[PDB]
């Protein structure tokens, strides 16, 4: 038998900040679910058009994972025809979606006292990102009608940090969120469930 | 594009700035107050200096969004704070002397000391010993001389640099286009850019007036009751149409009368109430009393109490080398973090200290959803007010009888109840003339009608025009009284005592009356209720993004402040007070003096 990785993306230490989430392409390997457990028991599990139970005896081409952190109050903003800055200029789910969210609690993981200023977001953008798109830019945001020459006045740097504390409000702790999409094609099956 | 955008976006990028500076700054000072040392002054004043630099480059900026322009309330009101040019408008070195008053005024109120001029080598101090003086003493002669010297000693030396302070203020208020610091003051009430809600500066002087008339009568036959009092207890000192004595009424000021409890006790063999034997029969500790404090606001529908709340919060005095400013205060350090300080101990007064605690910190939960800098109260009042109310619904009889401290045989009579509103009142109604009085006087020296020459005569003739006190030794402009008082000497106001105390008479009625409460209105209890929860956090989470008088006028239906729901609370008290009066005289006179026979 032979299992998938999925113990790599759930016990690595860096967690692709969501301004550059990460994505992987798992096939060819036997998904199981219950390795989960492990990391961590107490999960936000939650699905959408598909259930745990009838998931375990289907079959699919390629999965592909996205990993990437945020706060307890911007988990509401992960899920169909949800808005705010994170869902319209970092990461935006389509209307039909099917797939699972998983999110877990990582406070004395990343948190760590003076701050942890590693992990950055993005908040200005001229217009809405398309479903499963991704932008790394770093040039400077103008608002007023004036040409850009260096940060000032209507030049604002697009990206921001959080900076962490173990002393934060349960809201805005870290949180680690895994979305995982099935999809199918007109090629052999690689992705089943156990017998 | 258009101005509004550009507004927008700077106040988005302008929160995330200061919450994180903010943070740390509040750490800083939460740090500081648990554990007195020098590394964290030092700490905290960089921490503070870091603040203000960030204001600085801030401010400064956003004048380039005239108001005129913009037309959503929500964010001129944003944009109308950090305009305020404040000191920064004042010279180098005139910013630099006043900062050093300041500092030099706040040291000498916290260095004042007295010694006894027989004996040199014997000296006191205010807190522990003259506070214990005007509390415990009974002499004559002790209190005159407590009261004197103290003054002689600390008053004399800020008068010089009070006057210099009142010229750079109303130059500082001038420069920005105000009339004075007291217009600068009265700025807080003031509401435009909205029909049927407008109010002005000028206007809150008129309602004042006239809402003190009211309250005349009260006050006349409750001086009468505590001069028939004293003239019992201090004869050949007491004059039978005079003033009272400023040195009699329990305190350095004349503020609070509640010292005078046990000398104007009516029934003073009845048995009072005092649940302290109880609670240290059954053993009690500082997590019971929160405990059951969460219980009343849960009972109501309100939320719990955060797990951090507990952990980081500090609800024991630590006994140790470990020194820390025993002072009940409420800490919002943002992004979720509520604590408490307070040196709690057993006793009833902690007890209903942290209900007001918890009440202010419910109201500070509230509104953390609002912007960064509508995070604040609609008014100054209104956190004591929502406090005071909590306080006022648990001293009841009925709930300390449902908890299970008082023993059922305990029977209500009409002396308890006389006794309890005699209790309240030399509590609450002392306080509203002497404040009323204080607040005109600064009010009118700030605005220069009162020649140097004439602010202390002036002042003796106030008091002894509305409070009807009279000063046991004549002073000269050598000596400087008001400057003997913490708020005025650290820049303080008045007014936000007298608003509580109005609003939460009326607070507390509507919210009975949303209970269907009966009978009188001093036994009211609003637990158990949720409607009245509902209806009280639906103001709560406005804040700072509407006008009091809309949320006072959503709360009990009414925009002004208004004084018959005290009246209707006081009445049994002010009918019983005729029965005692009716062979008594009725007023002061304005010339006897002690001094003058």
């Amino acid at each position: 038998t032979n299992l998938c990785p999925f113990h790599e993306v759930f016990n690595a230490t860096r967690f692709a900040s969501v301004y550059a989430w990460n994505r992987t392409r798992i096939s060819n390997c036997v998904a199981d679910y219950s390795v989960l457990y492990n990391f961590a028991p107490f999960f936000a599990f939650k699905c959408y058009g598909v259930s745990p139970t009838k998931l375990n005896d289907l079959c699919f081409t390629n999965v592909y994972a996205d990993s990437f952190v945020i706060k307890g109050n911007e988990v509401s903003q992960i899920a169909p025809g949800q808005t705010g800055n994170i869902a319209d200029y970092n990461y935006k789910l389509p209307d039909d979606f099917t797939g699972c969210v998983i999110a877990w609690n990582s406070n004395k993981l990343d948190s760590k006292h003076s701050g942890n200023y590693d992990y950055w977001y993005r908040l200005f953008r001229k217009s809405k990102l398309k479903p499963f798109e991704r932008d790394i830019s770093t040039e400077i945001y103008q608002a007023g009608n004036k040409p850009c020459k260096g940060k000032g006045p209507n030049c604002y740097f697009p990206l921001q940090s959080y900076g962490f504390r173990p002393t934060y409000g349960v809201g805005h702790q870290p949180y680690r969120v895994v979305v995982l999409s099935f999809e199918l094609l007109h090629a052999p099956a690689t992705v089943c469930g156990p017998k | 594009s258009t101005i509004e955008e550009q507004a927008k976006t700077f106040l988005d990028k302008f929160n995330h700035e200061a919450e994180d500076l903010f943070y740390q700054s509040s750490l800083a000072s939460w740090n500081y107050n648990t554990n007195i040392t020098e590394e964290n002054v030092q700490n905290m004043n960089n921490a503070g200096d870091k603040w203000s630099a960030f204001l600085k480059e801030q401010s400064t900026l956003a004048q380039m969004y005239p108001l005129q322009e913009i037309q959503n309330l929500t964010v001129k009101l944003q944009l109308q704070a950090l305009q305020q040019n404040g000191s920064s408008v004042l010279s180098e070195d005139k910013s630099k002397r006043l900062n050093t008053i300041l500092n030099t005024m706040s040291t000498i109120y916290s260095t004042g000391k007295v010694c006894n001029p027989d004996n040199p080598q014997e000296c006191l101090l205010l807190e522990p010993g003259l506070n214990e003086i005007m509390a415990n003493s009974l002499d004559y002669n002790e209190r005159l001389w407590a009261w004197e010297s103290w003054r002689s000693e600390v008053g004399k030396q800020l008068r010089p640099l009070y006057e210099e302070y009142v010229v750079l203020k109303n130059e500082m208020a001038r420069a920005n286009h105000y009339e004075d610091y007291g217009d600068y003051w009265r700025g807080d009430y003031e509401v435009n850019g909205v029909d049927g809600y407008d109010y002005s500066r000028g206007q809150l002087i008129e309602d004042v007036e006239h809402t003190f008339e009211e309250i005349k009568p009260l006050y006349e036959h409750l001086h009468a009751y505590v001069r028939a009092k004293l003239m019992n207890a201090y004869p050949s000192y007491i004059s039978p149409i005079g003033c009272l004595p400023a040195h009699l009424l329990g305190d350095m000021w004349g503020r609070f009368w509640t010292n005078l409890y046990s000398l104007t006790v009516p029934f003073g063999q009845k048995p009072n109430i005092d649940v302290t034997d109880a609670m240290v029969d059954q053993a009690w500790d500082a997590q019971r009393i929160f405990k059951e404090a969460e219980k009343f606001f849960v009972s109501v529908g309100l939320p719990n109490m955060t797990q951090g709340f507990w952990e980081n919060s500090m609800l024991t005095d630590p006994g140790n080398v470990q020194k820390a400013v025993c002072h009940p205060t409420a800490w919002d350090l943002g992004k979720g973090d509520f604590r408490i300080l307070m040196c709690t101990k057993v006793t009833m007064d902690d007890f209903l200290t942290a209900h007001h605690e918890m009440g202010h910190i419910q109201y500070d939960m509230a509104y953390a959803a609002q912007p960064f800098l509508l995070r604040n109260g609609a008014n100054e009042g209104f956190h004591e007010a929502v406090g005071e109310i909590m306080s006022l619904s648990a001293a009841t009889p009925k709930h300390l009888k449902s908890i299970g401290l008082l023993s059922p045989d305990f029977q209500e009579d009409n002396e308890t109840e006389i006794n309890f509103l005699l209790k309240q009142a030399l509590t609450i109604v002392g306080t509203l003339p002497f404040t009323y009085m204080l607040e005109k006087w600064r009010w009118m020296v700030f605005k220069g009608e009162i020649p140097k020459d004439q602010w202390m005569k002036k002042w003796w003739e106030m008091k002894r025009e509305i409070v009807g006190v009279v000063e046991p030794v004549p002073h000269d402009e050598t000596y400087c009284d008001p400057a003997s008082l913490f708020h005025v000497s650290n820049d303080y106001s008045f007014i936000r005592y007298y608003t509580r105390t109005l609003y939460q008479f009326q607070f507390q009625e509507a919210l009975c009356q949303a209970a269907k409460h009966e009978g009188p209105l001093h036994k009211c209890d609003i637990s158990n209720s949720t409607e009245a929860g509902q209806k009280l956090f639906n103001m709560l989470r406005l804040g700072k993004s509407e006008p009091w008088t809309l949320a006072l006028e959503n709360v009990v239906g009414a925009k002004n402040m208004n004084v018959r729901p005290l009246l209707n609370y006081f009445e049994p008290l002010f009918t019983w007070l005729k029965d005692q009066n009716k062979n008594s005289f009725v007023g002061w006179s304005t010339d006897w003096s002690p001094y003058a026979d």
